[PDB]
């Protein structure tokens, strides 16, 4: 094997046990705390990018195209103009409502989504987060309605139940005023995070355009990429193609703050965490000083027997290299342990103490997640041999250069 | 008949200032290859500083420690090393052992440094082994054992490469005369047969009368050198 | 003499300058803390300029307090302002607030309705565009919207809009009906925050007939506070007889609770690099101990009791402690309030205005006494077991 | 006669059963005060443990050191630690000095430690110097030092504060004879004047015998008991 075995018998060569142990316990557990710690971050934060992947941009309208001065007359030429435009993968119309929903004595403004079935299951997964109910019978000619989950039970209202809705209709004549009230019944309950189901209520498209005694146009169309993250300029490309009355609106302008944060978490923990593990190397180099204080003549021997000028560099920086080697392991163990038993692990503190982590309509969603990424492992792993190593160096080079004849006369 | 290394009026002071003394003055050595001489003086005399000198261990003051013209001290510490590793032999009087390692390994552990690969570096232990006696207890560890056998353990562990220049501070000094009469056989072979020099310091005047032609190293001065013929 | 513990204690810490390395080797400790503690108080700092941020632009255009009567509304005979007085809050003014739908031809939304007194300014009047603050005079109607609001549904000057309350309605042979006026804008608030998304304002008394009060009541009195991050303490206070209390964070408390729960999350994800560094310490005296005991029990056959010796290196442990604190404190005050002309010529990665500083000197006292504290007990362990040894084990 | 030390049934064993070795087992002492007892033996002859058990140091299995009717047994450590400052002084094997500590304040140590002003303490430190004779190195670094004089300045420390028992482990080592002449008339000069009493331990019987009172153990047993009068 390798000439450099000695080191792992430095290793091994442990002596006057007791209070000289406890010292490497101590480093072992600085080291497995910050890189579990470390693990445990990136793994949550890699968990709620999937979530926001997932529960979030999959229900959503990546792209946004509203007319300004009148619902389309052509929206259809529009539309199938913009399907065969590159980085699109689809598009669809929608009518904006907004209205007063009531039932029981209460009444809420929201705003309502008309939109047509067998198109909206092509541009997103909505329908299938819905938890149970008729989401492809869903159709025109029925007087229903579906609300979310927060909507429904704020309205103190159920499945199954009779709504009365309530639209301005705006006229030049005088019908304006006294806004129209209609009669619905509500069909589903939709449970997609802690804010878009507040304010999400969706309607059959036809029906959308009969209950506004308009013609046959849409306040909007709404579009699918393919790839979101430049879905601004491809959505800027796909406005110029059709007239110049549309107004272009991208989620990312609403959104990418999420993506963002996401990242300058993930960069803050893995700066912190490098100066932990900086702090853990300093031990580490207070530990291989008293090796070399304490194994001084051992050295010397070694360099009576005509060892190169590198050759101890290279026993003590394996040894500094093995003694962080043991904590990282150590503490990758417990950092592979956790993230996959995380959020039992988080569930259970939180019953334990009586305070809740991130409910109440404020994080997107509920729990705390996690995924792991190997690749993200052995960068850490990475990180801390490269750290260790660093730390080691210095005091292998301040070894090399002691004359043992120096010291015995 | 001397080519091979030569020592030349060497000097050292080894204090600080005011008590600064200058221990060693024209101290010169004549050792030629094939002869065997030995160095005679009492305890605390001014000859352990000179011998670990002879080691290259520092820097001589004054005086010379030449390799057929080439010196020493021009060319890098790397070339000690391998002088120290394949050419020379140096041994301390106190045992300076490794703990850890067992007797194969303590006594490979220079051949180790020679960077040659385990078959002809293992076998080369093993025949120094046979030639030593101490196979009876191989691998076990060296610290609980006696203080002879650790005493020729090093003896060993010094003469496995076959070095021109072999400098033993008292090899006896802690062993028994049934081991020591042993030894000085085996090195006494190794000698005629592979040629190496013998530097052979001692102080007890009985076993000094051993050796062939006899120096007399006192108070840092060469005073008796004493000759047969 | 001074204590003969402090003379030795801080002599070993320093010295030895035969190679200028060991005193690096010895501050290690020192430097580690450092770090931790700069850390801590320059990303405390930066959170807490954001959350004052936060809190001047959210809860710095609200009602931060609200004081109402126990049934109905409020009489200001029963109960005058300057009968209304109590700590911490620097300014008492009477208002009516509600929850309002609004109703223009195009949309519909929900709006806060804000009743004041036109003769009174409030925080917004200064952002208030086109808009004489006189002007609310009673029976005119005359409201004013936020920005957001009139951008949302899409009307301007001149255009009425119908609000309604339906918490407030009346049973009648027609069902219920929920209260509803028409109000003229007179204008536009531009606050340039989430406030200016659902707060609308009117005049007092039109909004007090609004919610069906009999006439000259009003809905309580508005109190601004000094500190308002402290508003559960203020709710321990006593109140006038038949009085509640209410407070912002009825609507907008679980952001702040979060934001609030954020920070100290943060507070120990970096608070973990001075635990990593009190563990450090341990280990620095476990070098000492080793590369002193040979010296330590001559101390011992001096007059040295146990109890002394302790102290002796507890006093050393503390002194790192002390030092570091403070050079760090140091570091991370003079690294605050200056970030924002360090930052531009570097890569500044937020858009806009660059950063808020706020510092506030408790956050930086508490975490320094934690840092000498956890110093103080790491520094403990090693010293009673140097203590506890007997000379004869340590010298054979 | 003896009054402040005495001795009874000194017995100590710090290891486990069966290898236990009584190396002090029913011991009783005579202590005088104003005479020197000297004991000699060789190395590992319980000569060094034996005379750290009179400091106080440590618990004797069985038997007590009594100093004028306080057993160590109920003697807390407090008062244990005023007596090794006030009344008595030890030197060990070795110089043990401090190296952070230049030598004016490593002798003056004790007597910071007996928490007086430092006028007095300064003055008794400059005479010791003048007693010791190396006015001239007064404040320099003990590691730009060599032994002979920071052994005997460590031993100036052990009486500086005047012991009435000066008790020492062979304190002359490293140290010569034509020092020891001088060092052993200023001991004799303390005996005559202040009447403290010197337990010398040494190797050699020729300083040995020219102590009044002489003991000597052998193989942890004290066979000889000759005083001069």
């Amino acid at each position: 094997p390798l000439s450099l075995l000695i080191g792992l018998r430095f290793s091994r060569g442990r002596r006057r046990g007791g209070m000289v142990s406890l010292i490497s316990v101590i480093s072992t557990i600085g080291i497995a705390l910050g890189v579990a710690v470390l693990i445990v971050g990136l793994s949550a934060m890699n968990g709620f990018e999937r979530e926001l992947n997932n529960r979030i941009l999959a229900v959503v309208p990546h792209g946004e195209i509203e007319a300004v001065d009148q619902p389309w007359t052509n929206w259809q030429e529009a539309l199938d103009h913009v399907q065969k435009v590159p980085g699109i993968a689809a598009a669809a119309p929608y009518i904006n409502f907004t209205g007063l929903v009531e039932s029981g004595a209460n009444l809420r403004a929201i705003q309502v989504k008309g939109v047509n079935p067998q198109q909206e299951q092509r541009l997103s997964a909505l329908p299938s987060f819905v938890q149970g109910d008729a989401w492809r019978n869903f159709k025109a000619g029925e007087q229903q309605i579906i609300i979310g989950k927060g909507v429904a039970d704020a309205l103190k209202v159920k499945q199954g139940d009779w709504v009365s809705i309530m639209i301005p209709n705006s006229n030049p004549e005088h019908k304006l005023m006294q806004p129209k009230r209609v009669r619905l019944h509500v069909a589903g309950i939709l449970q997609l995070s802690g804010q878009l189901d507040h304010s999400f209520a969706m309607i059959p498209l036809a029906d959308a355009q009969q209950y506004l005694d308009m013609g046959s146009s849409v306040s909007g169309i709404a579009l699918k990429m393919t790839d979101v993250f430049n879905a601004n300029k491809l959505v800027r490309d796909a406005g110029e193609v059709t007239n110049s009355y549309v107004y272009i609106k991208s989620w990312i302008g609403t959104y990418g703050y999420m993506y963002r944060d996401i990242q300058m978490i993930r960069a803050i923990m893995y700066l912190a965490m490098v100066l932990v593990i900086g702090v853990a190397c300093f031990n580490i180099v207070s530990t291989l000083v008293m090796a070399v204080k304490d194994k001084s003549g051992d050295i010397a021997v070694l360099r009576t027997l005509g060892a190169k000028d590198g050759l101890i560099r290279a026993i003590f920086v394996w040894y500094g290299l093995l003694a962080g080697l043991f904590g990282s392991l150590c503490g990758v163990i417990i950092g592979v342990v956790v993230s996959l038993q995380l959020t039992p692990i988080i569930e259970w503190i939180e019953k334990l103490i009586g305070h809740q982590f991130l409910s109440s309509d404020i994080y997107f969603i509920d729990f705390l997640p996690s995924e792991l990424h190997w690749l993200d492992v052995f960068y850490v792993l990475v990180t801390a041999l490269l750290l260790s190593l660093l730390a080691s160096w210095y005091p292998a080079r301040r070894a090399s250069n002691i004359d043992p004849a120096r010291v015995l006369s | 008949n001397k080519i091979l290394l030569q020592c030349d009026n060497l000097c050292k002071r080894y204090q600080e200032g005011s008590v600064q003394t200058d221990v060693l003055h024209n101290v010169s050595f004549s050792v030629g290859e094939g002869e065997m001489m030995a160095i005679v003086g009492s305890s605390g005399s001014g000859k352990s500083t000179l011998l670990h000198l002879l080691g290259g261990l520092d820097t001589p003051t004054s005086g010379d420690v030449i390799f057929n013209g080439q010196p020493m001290s021009k060319l890098s510490s790397a070339a000690k090393a391998e002088l120290r590793n394949q050419k020379l032999g140096f041994i301390y009087q106190f045992h300076h052992l490794l703990p850890d390692f067992t007797a194969l390994e303590n006594v490979a552990m220079p051949l180790l440094i020679g960077k040659k690969k385990p078959a002809e570096i293992n076998s080369r232990a093993l025949e120094m082994l046979k030639a030593v006696g101490l196979d009876h207890r191989a691998n076990h560890r060296p610290s609980e054992l006696s203080g002879g056998e650790r005493q020729r353990v090093a003896i060993a562990r010094a003469l496995v490469n076959n070095p021109r220049l072999v400098l033993a501070d008292e090899p006896t000094g802690n062993l028994d005369a049934r081991n020591a009469d042993s030894i000085f056989q085996l090195l006494g072979e190794l000698n005629r047969l592979q040629g190496t020099a013998f530097l052979v310091v001692t102080h007890d005047l009985q076993l000094a009368k051993r050796m062939s032609r006899q120096l007399e190293m006192r108070d840092g001065r060469l005073t008796a050198e004493l000759s047969l013929m | 003499y001074q204590p003969v513990a402090l003379f030795i204690g801080l002599r070993y810490m320093r010295g030895r300058a035969a190679d200028r390395f060991g005193r690096f080797v010895s501050w290690l400790s020192t430097i580690g803390i450092t770090l931790g503690v700069m850390a801590l108080v320059t990303v405390l700092s930066v959170m807490n300029g954001f959350e004052r941020e936060l809190q001047n632009n959210i809860l710095g255009l609200m009602p931060q307090a609200i004081l109402s009567s126990e049934h109905g509304s409020l009489n200001p005979q029963q109960l005058p302002e300057t009968a209304v007085k109590l700590d911490g809050v620097n300014r008492v003014a009477p208002i009516t607030t509600g929850d309002v739908v609004l109703q223009s031809a195009r949309s519909v939304a929900v709006g806060v309705m804000l009743g004041i007194d036109p003769a009174q300014k409030d925080p917004l009047t200064p952002y208030l565009v086109n808009v004489k603050q006189t002007d609310l005079e009673p029976g005119k109607y005359n409201v004013i919207l936020g920005e957001q609001l009139a951008s949302q549904l899409g009307v301007n000057r001149g255009d009425q809009i119908r609000v309604m309350v339906p918490s407030a309605s009346q049973f009648t042979p027609m069902g219920r009906i929920p209260s509803q006026r028409l109000f003229n804008v007179i204008g536009t608030f531009a606050a340039n925050s989430e406030v200016d998304g659902y707060e609308m304002l009117v005049n007092i008394e039109d909004a007090s007939r609004l919610m069906r009060y009999p006439a000259g009541n009003i809905t309580g009195w508005r109190l601004w506070l000094d500190e308002p991050l402290k508003v559960d303490s203020l709710s321990q206070q006593k109140l006038p007889e038949g009085s509640k209390w209410q407070d912002w964070r009825d609507r907008k408390g679980e952001l702040f609770q979060a934001v609030r729960m954020e920070k100290n999350m943060m507070g120990l994800l970096l608070s973990l690099i001075v635990a990593v560094a009190a563990f450090n310490i341990i280990t620095s005296l476990g070098l000492m101990v080793m590369e002193k005991q040979g010296e330590v029990a001559i101390l011992q056959t001096q007059g040295l009791t146990p109890r002394q010796i302790m102290m002796v290196f507890m006093v050393q442990g503390a002194s790192a402690g002390i030092i570091g604190a403070i050079l760090g404190a140091a570091l991370g005050a003079l690294l605050a309030s200056q970030l924002n002309n360090l930052m531009p010529i570097i890569g500044v990665l937020l858009d806009g205005a660059a950063l808020p500083v706020a510092i506030e000197p408790l956050q930086v006292i508490v975490i320094a006494l934690v840092a000498m504290a956890i110093a103080l007990l790491s520094t403990l362990y090693p010293s009673w077991r140097a203590a506890a040894t007997q000379p004869a084990e340590a010298l054979r």
